């Protein structure tokens, strides 16, 4: 991880168990999405998207 | 006019951002056009244009390569795919890396400017004498 | 030893010397770029999160 240009951390961060954020999983709203196949469908190309965009970044 | 905020973000980079009237894109339905207030859907979109018509009546075509599409109260983004996915694309890419590794192999990495440095650098360090040269405690 | 060698050798490391500074500078300017694509790559990944949080609701 790069912290400033003379700071470098080696880091071994766990993906997949999706670990555990209240920030994005504690709040809720009224509405909701109407998924077009099942949103386990997309719960699941969603979640695969996202540990690969975390692989890249 | 009646207007809303798109976001066509790839996992690499920003592609559009701001104020537009509507967006035409193939669904994986079919022709879907979300205008100024639609209703919240989750979908995915494939491969091919979309059109979009910013604020003013500006309009823009961009070719993705599918993805997800989110529209949402007072917002709708694109989550666009860098490359045409597919679970028959995707073991091809699966079985090469599990390939590549089966195999010690080389494979150039662009940087030249570190190729031809580091080989003056490599054949410059080379055969000197040096650290016998002076008197060197290690 | 021996003067004339000795010269080569200098000779020999001023160069070295003179290529690492230049990968040095080199790696300074490809520095801006590479923090730029770091930052582009925040957007698809934080709102994906947050569409996975709330539809992994239920």
């Amino acid at each position: 991880k790069f912290i400033n240009t003379m700071s470098q951390v080696p880091t071994i961060s766990q993906l997949l168990p999706l670990p555990a954020s209240d920030d994005d999983d504690l709040k809720h709203k009224s509405w909701d999405y109407l998924y077009e196949p099942d949103p386990k469908a997309l719960l699941d190309t969603l979640l695969r998207r996202y540990v690969e965009s975390q692989v890249y970044q | 006019a009646m207007t809303y905020h798109l976001d066509v973000v790839s996992a690499e980079q920003q592609m559009f951002s701001g104020l537009v009237e509507k967006i035409q894109v193939t669904g994986s339905e079919g022709e879907l056009g979300i205008y100024p207030g639609h209703a919240p859907l989750l979908t995915a979109i494939k491969p091919g244009m979309i059109r979009i018509v910013k604020q003013h009546g500006h309009e823009e075509f961009i070719y993705l390569s599918g993805g997800i599409l989110e529209v949402q109260p007072g917002n709708v983004t694109v989550l666009a795919d860098t490359a045409i996915r597919g679970q028959d694309l995707d073991e091809a890419r699966a079985m090469e890396a599990k390939r590549k590794a089966e195999e010690h192999i080389s494979s150039s990495h662009g940087d030249v400017d570190y190729a031809q440095a580091s080989a003056e650098l490599a054949k410059a360090i080379a055969q000197l004498r040096v650290i016998e040269l002076t008197k060197k405690a290690m | 030893a021996g003067a004339k060698e000795i010269r080569s050798k200098i000779a020999s490391v001023q160069n070295t010397q003179k290529i690492t500074k230049a990968m040095e500078m080199v790696a300074a300017s490809k520095m801006r770029k590479s923090q730029d694509r770091m930052a582009a790559s925040r957007p698809y990944a934080e709102t994906m999160r947050k569409v996975i949080g709330h539809l992994a609701h239920g």
